[PDB]
DNA sequence: GTGGAAAATCTCTAGCA
DNA sequence: ACTGCTAGAGATTTTCCAC
DNA sequence: GTGGAAAATCTCTAGCA
DNA sequence: ACTGCTAGAGATTTTCCAC
């Protein structure tokens, strides 16, 4: 079951930020929790985003639909 | 070398030419006359 | 034309004329008018137009005290989610801060506390109360309220609150407490369309469950990638692979890429 | 779509919940509820229980989430209504209160009380509690010696007992098991918005009769008629708000 | 569903939920919980996010006080330039204001002065001064500054200046000064990439020209323009020409306009 | 007809409902209580 | 001459604005001075901007290019 | 291009300016500008003075520009260096004075009013002046009744002096012609600016002898050769910096 | 049509009591 | 019935120089 | 593929000492 | 070596509802 694991990580949304863009960025994928940093996956684009910058929810409103 | 011009803390009047010591993302830390301080980059200006 | 930046020298010394004005009158590049203004100290009077991000971190909580109809109300707020817990105590003094930041930890999983540097939040007690607590104690630079943006926000949103129940407590502390308690369950809007209480639940539900999958994986997943050192395999799919190389993380396409 | 009866055989075979079934077998969750709740044979998180305990001369007034031993325990004044008012407020600010068990006592009984409760939606009512508390009084004594105050001990012993101490089925804390329990609740609470949103709803299909809709998905309509879940095409039912 | 209403209403009467709350936990549309929370007196605290313009007519001078080492300056700005008169007055009273007025009608065409408030702009001396030299004069609403957001910009900038050439002025009016001729004369920029002065000089000469040319143009190209009543022209060109209709300008193509 | 809720001068309390009388860029004149008042669309809230 | 006073008129500048823009548009072409009201022409559009809004200049630096 | 023959014959007949043969004909001003600098038989704004008029025991310190009869009047305290030197510093400021003339007195000579010369870069140098004066004079006996005070009487008679004394060429006020003067006088610096911007470019066109680079255009490319103002495409004329 | 420095444009902030 | 702006500092984008 | 109400998204401001 | 944000009010843009 690993890759079911691998989906589990995949199901949460990262809400992410740069270095200068104040607005916080849309919801993307979590592909990887670190201690440092956020691997995530936004419109088929791999970013690695820091800790000090990220929201990892599990979004219920848009889970339980 | 970098001169960093900086307004630390209600002082509305600036100083400097100090030494850069480090930059970050919104904190430079500067050695002005071997006084070491931080100052956000809103407050601080480098050359 | 290098003997006539002696005159825009001049015309600086006497009236600091910015580089437009010195290129203008004096038929210079902007170059070497800029190079003149910035070889000026007097004339270096304005930083970057920028605002840097604070801490957004899973277990980062910021205080700050307030004060309403006479009273010090003390307030802590957790950044990632907006989840205020507020207290009106008797005075400003650092034993009622090191009490109310014991009483956050026990209820909240705080790992760090990021304060202004006023007298109770730098005092020893509070010091000791972090250290045996195991919370990291983040001081902004002084005079710098920007810093402590997410909680002084809230100030501004708590004391709103108050001022729409404070005709329903007869005292500040239970108008308070209201307020807080409109802001965790009542005000929902945010990221998730959440409440604050619900987002911070949720914050620490996943921080707890995606800490125990990426164990797991860990645990299985075990690999080396040879692209191009022996990096550590992430993630690989959508025809691309995220590696960590010596605490770099790179993410490569399938190609110059070897999993072993 | 193609994923319904394999969930609904493993259900009539093992009488299994709903989220075992949207999570093995990949349906909306709206869906996996419907197949439970069509069977008559296959048919808490906010309740907190208050209690005094006296030491040292200094009653600790102790709240006990009863689904997963998480205390919240602070000394008070005295065992006036008004405090006890107090920490009910801030009980209902911090955590979900639904409903309270109490003593029955003259503390908790209180029409300052009662309109706390009142106020913050608490619904008032009359062996978890005393294991906790024990608990309490034996951590305090273990940590009343690092704090001159009883405030201070029992704030520490608060923080041991929700944190320090991992006991239980996986090794888990009083913390970690009060954010699950939430937000599961949550999530319950999201799914049963969601059908009463859409239960207003009816839908033909090919007419033929009306019918339940359960999922208006991008490409895949999911609709039940009498107990049947069966999946359609978007170019085949049609729906109408009633 | 509208019963639902109600224990909106109940709850909106104690907890003030935005909207969002009450339309997520009751289950309602966005149109009720907002019009629910629209019926509420204590839940309107909040503005529309917008500035206003000042006005730029060519003709407007904004004026205000500012104080600097314990000495009242009176600053003036031409809004559609940026050319600023200061004087360092003794005391901030309404006779030495009614001067510097009298002294900058006589300089340039001051044809408004916009003014907060103060003391010595409402005064009865300075009414007489505007209506000796025709000036008619503004008032911003009261505490709003933002609307003479022009010279209280200038004020800054300004003492900026004075604080680069105090060094060279041992007195404060020197000084200040020196800071109008370096603004108007010495720091360039803008909008035509001018200095304060030069972009005057070219708003009041342009505003002479265009006149009399616009005269001519008026005494010679006379027109009665029938479109789709009797208008009258403006400009024709580019088959779309404009028509001044009874004080409401119109912009039309050529088809369904007739020039007669 | 319209409710102005408005803060009109360096009071942070809000006031109102108060009748429109004027709605122009940056400035609304509303009638509070026969009191007639000009305030910054920064200031006023109608509905 | 009615020909070429028409140019003169049109030999101007006119930076404007609009009433939710708070940045100067660029410098359109002024068709015609009134009162109350300017008409000019940014990029083969006519329109008819407020005198309170409006600076024309006949920018000099440019003129003499 | 087309009209520059035009241009040429004009002048050698008429002996024009360029402003006229520049909008007469539709030329770029840096041409035209040495179209009249090819012929010896074809080859101010700033200037002030100073006056004291002693009414009332008071001095009034004119500064009259002598090309517009423009005014400015100010009753000062005493005639000391002082006030002079500040006189100074306010007019430098508001108008463009680069020279200055004054009658050798002893307020006009001091240390204080030539360092204000020297810092706001007015050149000191020892029939308009009477004639404006004696206007200013004239008129403050008009409006002195209207003020008590002597120096609202000058700033009222300079304010009529400069704006509502029409009187000229086609009836013009002081002020309109100060305007149009310092307008002209910046036409001609940005002119010279472009010149001198341009005059370290060197063109060869088709190569042939070099040339002077007048006007690069979008397609059109305007150069001259031993006092011959041509036009040339772009795809013929190669510049340089030197 | 291609790269590289350079000029223009755009974005954004402190301070004006 | 009246109204935020200015000037500077980086960053990004065109644009012209040379093939 | 076409319009209309509605929901989402984006822009922008007051106030936090 | 550290750092502006938040919540609300209008306006604009998708988007689904019905053919
Ligand atoms: C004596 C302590 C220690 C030294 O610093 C002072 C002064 N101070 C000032 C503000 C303040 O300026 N608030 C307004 C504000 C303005 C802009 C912004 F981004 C955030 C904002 F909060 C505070 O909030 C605050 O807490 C303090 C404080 O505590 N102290
Ligand atoms: C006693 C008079 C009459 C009644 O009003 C007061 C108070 N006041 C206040 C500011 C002021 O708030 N300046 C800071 C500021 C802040 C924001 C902005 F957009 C512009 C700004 F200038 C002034 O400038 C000012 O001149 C006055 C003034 O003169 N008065
Ligand atoms: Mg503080
Ligand atoms: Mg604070
Ligand atoms: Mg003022
Ligand atoms: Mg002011
Ligand atoms: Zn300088
Ligand atoms: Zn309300």
């Amino acid at each position: 079951e690993l890759q079911k694991q691998i989906t589990k990580i995949q199901n949460f949304r990262v809400y992410y930020r740069d270095s200068r863009d104040p607005v916080w960025k849309g919801p993307a994928k979590l592909l990887w929790k670190g201690e440092g940093a956020v691997v995530i996956q936004d419109n088929s684009d791999i970013k690695v985003v820091p800790r000090r910058k990220a929201k990892i929810i599990r979004d219920y409103g848009k889970q339980m639909a | 070398n970098f001169r960093v011009y900086y307004r630390d803390s209600r002082d509305p009047v600036w100083k400097g030419p100090a030494k850069l010591l480090w930059k970050g993302e919104g904190a430079v830390v500067i050695q002005d006359n071997s006084d070491i301080k931080v100052v956000p980059r809103r407050k601080a200006k480098i050359i | 034309f290098l003997d006539g930046i002696d005159k825009a020298q001049e015309e600086h010394e006497k009236y600091h004329s910015n580089w437009r004005a010195m290129a203008s009158d004096f038929n210079l590049p902007p170059v070497v008018a800029k190079e003149i203004v910035a070889s000026c100290d007097k004339c270096q009077l304005k930083g970057e137009a920028m605002h840097g991000q604070v801490d957004c971190s899973p277990g980062i909580w910021q205080l700050d005290c307030t004060h309403l109809e006479g009273k010090v109300i003390l307030v802590a707020v957790h950044v990632a989610s907006g989840y205020i817990e507020a207290e009106v105590i008797p005075a400003e003094t650092g034993q009622e801060t090191a009490y109310f930041l014991l009483k956050l930890a026990g209820r909240w999983p705080v790992k760090t506390v990021h304060t202004d540097n006023g007298s109770n939040f730098t005092s020893t007690t509070v010091k000791a109360a972090c250290w045996w607590a195991g919370i990291k104690q983040e001081f902004g630079i002084p005079y710098n309220p920007q810093s402590q943006g997410v909680i002084e926000s809230m100030n501004k949103e708590l004391k709103k609150i108050i001022g729409q129940v404070r005709d329903q407590a007869e005292h500040l502390k239970t108008a308070v407490q209201m307020a807080v308690f409109i802001h965790n369950f009542k005000r929902k809007g945010g990221i998730g369309g959440y409440s604050a209480g619900e987002r911070i639940v949720d914050i620490i539900a996943t921080d707890i469950q995606t800490k125990e999958l990426q164990k797991q994986i860990t645990k299985i997943q075990n690999f080396r990638v040879y692209y191009r050192g022996p990096a550590k395999l992430l993630w690989k799919g959508e025809g691309a692979v995220v590696i960590q190389d010596n605490s770099d993380i790179k993410v490569v396409p399938r190609r110059k890429a070897k999993i072993i």
